[PDB]
RNA sequence: GUCUACGGCCAUACCACCCUGAACGCGCCCGAUCUCGUCUGAUCUCGGAAGCUAAGCAGGGUCGGGCCUGGUUAGUACUUGGAUGGGAGACCGCCUGGGAAUACCGGGUGCUGUAGGCUU
RNA sequence: CAAGCGUUCAUAGCGACGUCGCUUUUUGAUCCUUCGAUGUCGGCUCUUCCUAUCAUUGUGAAGCAGAAUUCACCAAGCGUUG
RNA sequence: ACAGAAACCUCCCGUGGAGCAGAAGGGCAAAAGCUCGCUUGAUCUUGAUUUUCAGUACGAAUACAGACCGUGAAAGCGGGG
RNA sequence: UUUAUCCGGUAAAGCGAAUGAUUAGAGGUCUUGGGGCCGAAACGAUCUCAACCUAUUCUCAAACUUUAAAUGGGUAAGAAGCCCGGCUCGCUGGCGUGAGCCGGGCGUGGAAUGGAGUGCCUAGUGGGCCACUUUUGGUAAGCAGAACUGGCGCUGCGGGAUGAACCGAACGCCGGGUUAAGGCGCCCGAUGCCGACGCUCAUCAGACCCCAGAAAAGGUGUUGGUUGAUAUAGACAGCAGGACGGUGGCCAUGGAAGUCGGAAUCCGCUAAGGAGUGUGUAACAACUCACCUGCCGAAUCAACUAGCCCUGAAAAUGGAUGGCG
């Protein structure tokens, strides 16, 4: 049987990466967080008041509270099925602005702006994103040469 | 004295370095991994042996001991004392262990049988690869029979397969030999006795200033 | 008399037999586990919307109006 | 030179049964309607659909059908879901009064849905029933193996024409 | 890969282009399988060992057969090959007398599983080459090789041993 | 072109040595009356403005070490799936896809934020 | 495999350092079978079978002159006691 | 100067190769290390959450809020280590 | 599954990057030593070995890491969403923040699939076993213990002779067709192909995933290669001549004039003779072999490598590619 002590295994987990050992950035602690916003934690040795807990490094959740240096989120954490909607207290030093959702609102602020515009025309606009589609056939043009003959190469041993 | 090499032959667990996590080691078999005249340069001495091995395997301790010595038999022989190099390119680092013996007195009475099987350090082994190399030895290139011959005759201390290969380069450089006297004058490669140093475009000019002056 | 000691063999099977649910979610989640300072003042800002609806009413019938006139305006 | 358009529409068949198949094929082999064996369906290639295929290989046989092979499989083979029945085709009212919206009328004009990928595959190859075939007369090569190397499974360019037609 | 009566499929094709390179260069192997959906994959093996080069990062240009321009004239082919034994990798060259390059090294495939037991999927063609009279070094090739070439056909052994299954005459086999 | 004050990202900014710095500043620097601190006005605190770029700092320089990025190593090592593939076995080959790391070669060497100067 | 022993000579006979196997007449490991019980040591008697041959038939080897003796082959026919 | 591989003093180098009560593992440099001065946040009081988990306790922990304070020019930090 | 986007310390790699091991030389009185040898002694000379370190080099790590995959884990891909207008506050502040409210203004936001949500009672179970891959003890096990999926238990059918678990495939009762895995001399349905191309002869032949049998090592048995040789200036093989002189050469004498052994060690006659391959002889001789000739007329020789068959290969009621063959 193993230990079921809070910090087992992340030896290698919370190591902060490498030439990196010291002083916290201070930009890490001076952007904000309002409620609603979306963040993945990503735990750090170096302050260890306020980190999470080993299940949680590497997960997104949601913003629902906010303290003085610490954020109230609510993540998933799946347990032998049921998956349960937990809210945890972390403080900032390890935390993220997730920009997994800033691809749309990007992509939103681009649709809204291209229906407003483009309505005045009538003119149907393809607003969906689609997969990428067949390779769409063209030309190859060689100009003056043959194609180079390629020849599998006679084994040798090199050792 | 030991179990025969067969139930040490493959790779089952991972390596067991010699640690503060296993200790009481009995010393490795084999001490000298180099014999001959390894006082030599490199400028004497341009046919690189090789003995290659074929299979994922292990080797003894006390395998790579008779190896190198049914080598330096049939070498100083033919060659004389002096006009070869051998090299063993494989230190026995992972310890091998041995459930205690299941010892018993007369019949028995008692062995607890598998309580604690985990077993002491008996001796030492070497990790193989395919590809990978064992022993080497340099001569003249005059010589080239008799380290086919004698490398030929170590193979029957190994298990598994081995094939015998003469390799490229120039002794135990890793400069392919067709160019050595070439990157030798105008220096892009310099004596240091056995081996040889490649000096680059790189460094400062002064360490040029040394050469080619 | 020595058993097996642990195994997950099927249980992949078994929790995903009903299928693992997300949790559902709904709007408006609780207020439970927010910072009291937050709520003992937010509750002083709901409790006292009404104080203050005459501004709200005329001043919707202002922009109402105002865009009954925007509106007609472009008719 | 010449490099022809990379096909749009490739028609695969379930080719080993169902038992002792992993969890995430299972999963896809019922997002493609593959469910009994030896059914086919029409999958609208797109970079999505292909790397569904390449997971499920070594269970379809797929490849680029040509067009007589879109007739035969549509009119002996083609029953229409309506109110979720196997409904076999039989008039052409019964697929205008499900299709009738599209712009889709007749036997005919699914078929143009099917062939020239178009606006409304979607509708079109879902009220379309999976293509239940026989076996193949004359038998396989090797349902285990891979077309490349001699035998069945996985894609197949534009040779699965002669799998349909010793398969209706 | 399998086998069948192999035919001449050749293959061209690029790395399609990226936004550095616009025009990379074209690549013709002699790919030899026996039909297109194999002989494109034979490629992509090919050109792996060869070019930094993919089936995704790439595109074939131009696959079609290559059909023999002298079918009714026999031809002296050496082939030289690359296998792999149950042991290494060995190189070689070997000859075969048929009329039809493709049928050449059918007759090759065939071989390497008879005389070595080397299946399709060891086998790699380097390069086919049609030779003259001379430069042949294969005996067993070099014997035909002449003018007034003449055979018996001494113990000629009769097959239809099922029709009639059972007769009066014994058989014959001096014709 | 550049500095000073407060900075962000934290070596393309470091380190070693070499050369050059107009004017503003930064500094070295000159004192211990008061404030303050020491075994010592050495540091810290304070009052200064006689000197000098000697150094820090700035700016460059080095077939410089380091770091930062590319190439090669290499479609190599490894690997998701697949077979009534090979092999006594160790292991190995192929099909379907993904795809590294050194040594070895190149290129680069701090970008800027606000507020104030100086070159009027 | 072969460093050596064998006056000389690796291999007549041997054979170190190593290495590959067979065998179930040793002991172990294991706990699959039997706890509504398969009688759990030897000896006596009796049969049959194996060959990893001690003798005898036929042979090849010897550092086999004879005698004696080791080494090996076809061989389990018949012996192997008080 | 007595003074030696070791006492004490001084300069230079010193990314941590020391130290952080203990096992290891993480973390740490005008610090979390060492030296001083001031102290009792090791105090009183509701809840919320994390950790083992049945998502029960106990233990331990994390953010808050309400009091009384300690400290510091202060921002802050502190309800044991 | 795509498209974005974070998370990761395993395989691999590296150790001229840290830590830990570790080989070799070159370089260093680094330091220093402990022995020496030449020195009274002397960083004097020459060594030596120790330890360090300056460029190097051999090999390693599960409880090491600069790097660093594959598979994989999170979210996100809109109406509970955007965009305006306005009220409320005991929190927050130079103003604003922020949250909360009211009021209006605007629709398919990647592919493919399918009707979804939710509450009550509740039986049986809580000995498990096997296989691919990964993997821990163990030498190994039909052994003990995990991961991942799949099965068997709970389940028959075709196939594997037989058989839980392998291969195919999952069973309402039937007629026709067609297949899968396998097969098709006879048992026994199907080759009663005028089937292809080869390989091998076994006095122990060989004959199909699980699976039920063999290894190193050999074998001019035969078949392919690979590489290196030799040759019409006539080889190879065969049959004929010489194989000597300077020379009891030198060491070794116990005998080695070529020959138990070794340092060696080259010329003359040259055509060619090694100061010798061996036979042996106390030593020679005598013989022979390299080397070179005489005769013959064109292909020959050597080392490796792999396929098949042989050797290696020994057990007990008679005997099992399922049998016949
Ligand atoms: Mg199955
Ligand atoms: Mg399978
Ligand atoms: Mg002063
Ligand atoms: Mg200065
Ligand atoms: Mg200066
Ligand atoms: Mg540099
Ligand atoms: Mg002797
Ligand atoms: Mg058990
Ligand atoms: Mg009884
Ligand atoms: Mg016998
Ligand atoms: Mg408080
Ligand atoms: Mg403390
Ligand atoms: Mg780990
Ligand atoms: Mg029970």
């Amino acid at each position: 049987t193993n230990t079921k002590g809070k910090r087992r295994g992340t030896r290698y987990m919370f190591s902060r990466p490498f030439r990196k050992h010291g002083v916290v950035p201070l930009a890490t602690y001076m952007r904000i967080y309002k409620k609603g916003d979306i963040v993945d934690i990503k735990g750090m040795g170096t302050v260890q008041k306020g980190m999470p807990h080993k299940c949680y490094h590497g997960k997104t959740g949601r913003v629902y509270n906010v303290t003085q240096h610490a954020v109230g989120i609510v993540v998933n954490k799946q347990v032998k099925g049921k998956i349960l909607a937990k809210r945890i207290n972390v403080r900032i030093e390890h935390i993220k602005h997730s920009k997994s959702r800033d691809s749309f609102l990007k992509r939103v602020k681009e649709n809204d702006q291209k229906k407003k515009e483009a309505k005045e025309k009538g003119t149907w606009v393809q607003l969906k994103r689609q997969p990428a589609p067949p390779r769409e056939a063209h030309f190859v043009r060689t100009n003056g040469k043959e194609p180079e003959l390629l020849e599998p190469i006679p084994y040798e041993f090199m050792a | 004295g030991r179990r025969p090499a067969r139930c040490y032959r493959y790779c089952k667990n991972k390596p067991y370095p010699k640690s503060r996590f296993c200790r009481g080691v009995p010393d490795a078999k084999i001490r000298i991994f180099d014999l001959g005249r390894k006082k030599a340069k490199v400028d004497e001495f341009p046919l690189g042996g090789h003995m290659v091995s074929d299979e994922y395997e292990q080797l003894s301790s006390e395998a790579l001991e008779a190896a190198r010595i049914c080598a330096n038999k049939y070498m100083v022989k033919s060659c004389g004392r002096d006009g070869f190099h051998m090299r063993v390119r494989l230190h026995p680092f992972h310890v091998i262990r041995i459930n205690k013996m299941l010892s018993c007195a007369g019949a028995d009475r008692l062995q607890t049988g598998m309580r604690g099987a985990f077993g002491k350090p008996q001796g030492t082994v070497a990790r193989v690869h395919i590809g990978q190399v064992i022993m080497s030895i340099r001569t003249k290139l005059q010589n080239e029979e008799h380290v086919i011959e004698a490398l030929r005759r170590a193979k029957f201390k190994f298990p598994g397969r081995q094939k015998i290969h003469i390799s490229k380069k120039w002794g135990f450089t890793k400069f392919n030999a067709d160019e050595f006297e070439n990157m030798v004058a105008k220096k892009c490669l310099i004596p240091d006795g056995c081996g040889v140093k490649y000096v680059p475009n790189h460094g400062p000019l002064d360490k040029w200033r040394v050469l080619h002056s | 008399a020595k058993s097996k000691n642990h195994t997950t063999h099927n249980q992949s099977r078994k929790w995903h037999r009903n299928g693992i649910k997300k949790p559902r979610s709904q709007r408006y989640e609780s207020l439970k586990g927010v910072d009291p300072k937050f709520l003992r003042n937010m509750r002083f800002a709901k409790k006292h919307n009404k104080k203050g609806l005459k501004k709200m009413q005329a001043n919707n019938a202002k922009a109402m109006s105002a865009r009954a006139e925007a509106i007609k305006a472009l008719v | 030179f010449y490099v022809p358009a990379e096909p749009k529409l490739a028609f695969v068949i379930r080719i080993r049964g169902i038992n002792g198949v992993s969890p995430k094929v299972r999963k896809v082999l019922q997002l493609l309607r593959l469910r009994q064996i030896f059914n086919g369906t029409f999958v609208k290639l797109n970079k999505a659909s292909i790397n569904m295929l390449r997971i499920v290989e070594p269970y379809i046989a797929w490849g680029y059908p040509n067009l007589k092979s879109v007739n035969e499989l549509i009119y002996k083979r083609g029953y229409g879901k309506i109110n979720k029945k196997r409904i076999a085709l039989t008039d052409n009212a019964l697929i205008a009064r499900s299709l009738g919206k599209y712009g889709i009328i007749c036997m005919e004009d699914l078929i143009h849905e099917i062939y020239t990928v178009g606006k409304r595959f979607k509708e079109a190859n879902n009220f379309l029933w999976p293509f239940k075939l026989s076996s193949p007369r004359g038998g396989m090569k090797k349902k285990t193996t891979h077309f490349v190397e001699g035998g069945d499974a996985g894609n197949r360019e534009d040779q699965i024409n002669r799998l349909i037609r010793r398969m209706n | 890969k399998a086998s069948g009566t192999l035919r001449e499929y050749k293959v061209v094709g690029r790395c399609l282009p990226t936004p550095k390179c616009r025009t990379p260069p074209l690549y013709r192997m002699r790919i030899f399988a026996p039909n297109h959906v194999v002989a494109k994959s034979r490629f992509w093996y090919f050109v792996s060992q060869l070019k930094k080069m993919k089936k995704s990062s790439g595109e074939i240009v131009y696959c079609g057969q290559v059909f023999e321009k002298s079918p009714l004239r026999v031809k002296n082919f050496g082939i030289w090959l690359r296998y792999d034994s149950r042991s290494g990798t060995h190189n070689m060259y070997r000859e075969y007398r048929d009329l039809t390059t493709a049928g050449a090294v059918t007759q090759c495939y065939r071989d390497m599983g008879a005389r070595h037991r080397a299946r399709a999927h060891s086998i790699q063609i380097m390069k086919v080459e049609e030779i003259a009279a001379s430069k042949c070094r294969r005996p067993a090739v070099k014997q035909f090789h002449d003018s007034k070439i003449k055979f018996p056909l001494p113990h000629r052994v009769l097959r239809r041993q099922h029709k009639p299954r059972f007769t009066t005459k014994r058989p014959n086999t001096f014709f």
